[PDB]
């Protein structure tokens, strides 16, 4: 869980 | 206030 | 009002319940966590979605968008269901179903 | 979200949209595994609503979204509608989500975990950007 394959960018 |  | 087609995000800080009570008084319960008052706000239609915090490399559900300012003021904290107070019930429900 | 920004598409893969029979997005939620979504109790979900996973742009028809039926709504019976306290519901899906690049689960905390005031977190959704 909790580890997106596509990383978020803020 | 209001539900969101 | 404007509803977006595309998914939005914002970073925002957690407040303490004691500090959140300066805004919301006795409306703030232990199973709530406040966040924001920081130049962003959750708003109508965000309800039920996540407030996540990154811990040891993984995003963890800390809050569930709940309620707040009826005008989504960015200077007032939003109120979220406090997942740590609720997770035992989540686990019990999954186990039983 | 007021004064947020657009997400990278697919970068919040647990985020779901709850839509009513007319296709209207009314609430968000989060996948916690392939069979279950966490949302707010006050969203008033019913088994006639749909969980939409894998979405970015609700105005696009070209996304491979998953429209998932809801088998049962498990409202936390500590929920207090008068105070909006304990505001959580679980949705048991009729058919499992198929996890992928763009569809996967958020982690849940332990009940004893500490998330300190001052920590910066993120919230996501398709709520209003202007009231």
């Amino acid at each position: 869980c909790g580890v997106p394959a596509i990383q978020p960018v803020l | 206030s209001w539900p969101w | 009002a404007n509803t977006p087609d595309r998914l939005q995000q914002a970073s925002l800080p957690l407040l303490s319940n004691t500090n959140c009570k300066k805004y919301w008084g006795t409306k703030i319960k232990d199973a709530m966590i406040c966040a924001g008052a920081s130049g962003v706000s959750s708003c109508m239609g965000d309800s039920g979605g996540p407030l996540v915090c990154k811990k040891n490399g993984a995003w963890t559900l800390v809050g569930i968008v709940s309620w707040g300012s009826s005008t989504c003021s960015t200077s007032t904290p939003g109120v979220y269901a406090r997942v740590t107070a609720l997770v035992n019930w989540v686990q019990q429900t999954l186990a039983a179903n | 979200i007021v004064n947020g920004e657009e997400a990278v598409p697919g970068s919040w893969p647990w985020q779901v949209s709850l839509q009513d029979k007319t296709g209207f997005h009314f609430c968000g939620g989060s996948l916690i595994n392939e069979n279950w979504v966490v949302t707010a109790a006050h969203c008033g979900v019913t088994t006639s609503d749909v969980v939409v996973a894998g979405e970015f742009d609700q105005g696009s028809s070209s996304e491979k979204i998953q429209k998932l039926k809801i088998a049962k709504v498990f409202k936390n019976s500590k929920y207090n509608s008068l105070t909006i306290n304990n505001d959580i519901t679980l949705l048991k899906l009729s058919t499992a989500a198929s996890f992928s690049q763009t569809v996967s689960a958020v982690c849940l905390p332990s009940a004893s975990d500490d998330f300190a005031a001052g920590t910066t977190c993120v919230t996501t959704g398709w709520g209003l950007t202007r009231y």
